[PDB]
């Protein structure tokens, strides 16, 4: 019971495949726009790379990496490493391993740090610290 | 072009001498128009077995519409180049 | 020594464009799938935004922005600051700052608590503070 | 003032769309390429999935999930639950929970760690425990 | 077909005998080449009132182009088949 149309108006290609009750529509606009559309989903496959520029802002896939960048700020999701940056504010996830590193670190809370250590904890420190009961 | 006599056609004999006949005209159509040529203007072609085709120009009052069609059972392809819209593709069924 | 196909059956489009080797095809088909493929890359500019819903769950791009939203969660890869966020756990990664927020705090090891700081360290608290040696 | 082509070359697919100044433009090459273009967006919605595979690296969508997985990675941006991972270093980003568990944790600054507790701390330990001013 | 005569079509009669007149011959055309075919090789059709239409083939020294154009005001449709470049698709304005 399917329906099937190919257009080119002035606007541009108009396609929608239907069935009776599903579809898939994909719009390519002389207004400047790309409307995809399906009911059940959109699977895109590659072998090397997917990159999604918008002026300097990527998503990129790799056999490995995933980068979730733009400028001044960068997600990697590379292999057994997580490393999330602000300059200069880094987050890195090892294998054994949370560094947590930045200049100045601020920790709120409303109800407990409920700090375990399964060995020794070796809080090195400077000038002053201080505490309160 | 190869369009060989059907059957369902009519069609004027000569017999020149004695064993001698041969064919020169044609008085049948199988594509026409049945309306008053103010309202469609077609200008057409019927294709093969069955007639499951079309080529046709059918102009009317608000379109001008070119059209490579086929009526099948179960199947209806098009081919549709119009003047307000565009150019088609179509499948139906 | 190329080929190039392009359909409409009842499926829908089966565009498929091959080198001898290589290879480009997408499906729009009428079972509501949409599927791209490739054997080097998908690369896919704008110049404002690339919004992908399924649902009330984002992956929008803009020109300093990154979203990555549902309901009840979002990480912003705005430019210098990312904030990350359930209600209420936030992580916000500023210039100089991570700011590690919520209600409350657990945090486990096995081996250590490394901590250095380059200047003086305030653990201000309140009615209780225990340690273990 | 529009202008539309759909070629068919030795090299694929060359649509362009174009408009008197804007565009969108859709190669799919012979040589493994899909290059997709536009100049305002490229908006794709779905019912159920978005599943983009490059050799076991996915980015997935459902109506609750964000997966952002590799092998040995995967970021869970699950409904009131945020999992980041590497084997072995979680960060859990509950409701009212931070849990930032490891084998090891390192944490350096430049300037401060200005913690502070609205209700007690509870700093558990084992061997050793050290301090400096 | 149906290809009905328009007007501006010149025609020989007959009057095989008194009110009785019959149509023959074609004399006229309306899509023909004006080059000295060593530069254009055209097979074509005009179709429907304003003629805007084409089915060409036109064989240049360059290109053997295949046509469906139409030609209206504020639409230009077509489809065309090279040698070099490949199958078109086009709306023009």
């Amino acid at each position: 019971k399917a329906d099937h149309i190919f257009n080119l108006e002035e606007q541009g290609l108009l396609i929608d495949i239907k069935d009776d009750s599903k579809g898939c529509t994909t719009k390519l606009e002389s207004s400047g726009k790309i409307t995809h559309n399906a009911t059940e989903s959109i699977e895109s496959s590659a072998d090397k790379q997917i990159i999604e520029n918008v002026k300097d802002s990527k998503i990129s896939i790799t056999e490995k990496e995933i980068l979730l960048a733009t400028k001044k700020s960068s997600i990697m999701l590379s292999e057994d490493k997580i490393v999330i940056k602000i300059g200069n504010s880094l987050i890195i996830l090892d294998d054994s391993n949370i560094s947590l590193e930045s200049a100045t670190i601020n920790i709120k809370s409303s109800a407990n740090i409920n700090i375990q250590a399964s060995q020794n904890i070796d809080i090195k420190s400077l000038n002053n610290s201080i505490k309160a009961d | 072009q190869f369009i060989p006599l059907r059957n369902d056609d009519i069609i004027l004999i000569e017999i020149q001498s004695f064993t001698k006949g041969e064919i020169i005209e044609l008085i049948s159509n199988s594509a026409i128009s049945t309306k008053k040529a103010q309202q469609q203007l077609l200008q057409r072609q019927l294709l093969g077995s069955k007639e499951n085709c079309e080529m046709a120009y059918t102009q009317t009052s608000d379109s001008e519409t070119f059209s490579l069609t086929q009526v099948n059972e179960d199947c209806e392809n098009s081919f549709l180049i119009n003047d307000k819209k565009g150019i088609f593709l179509r499948y139906k069924s």
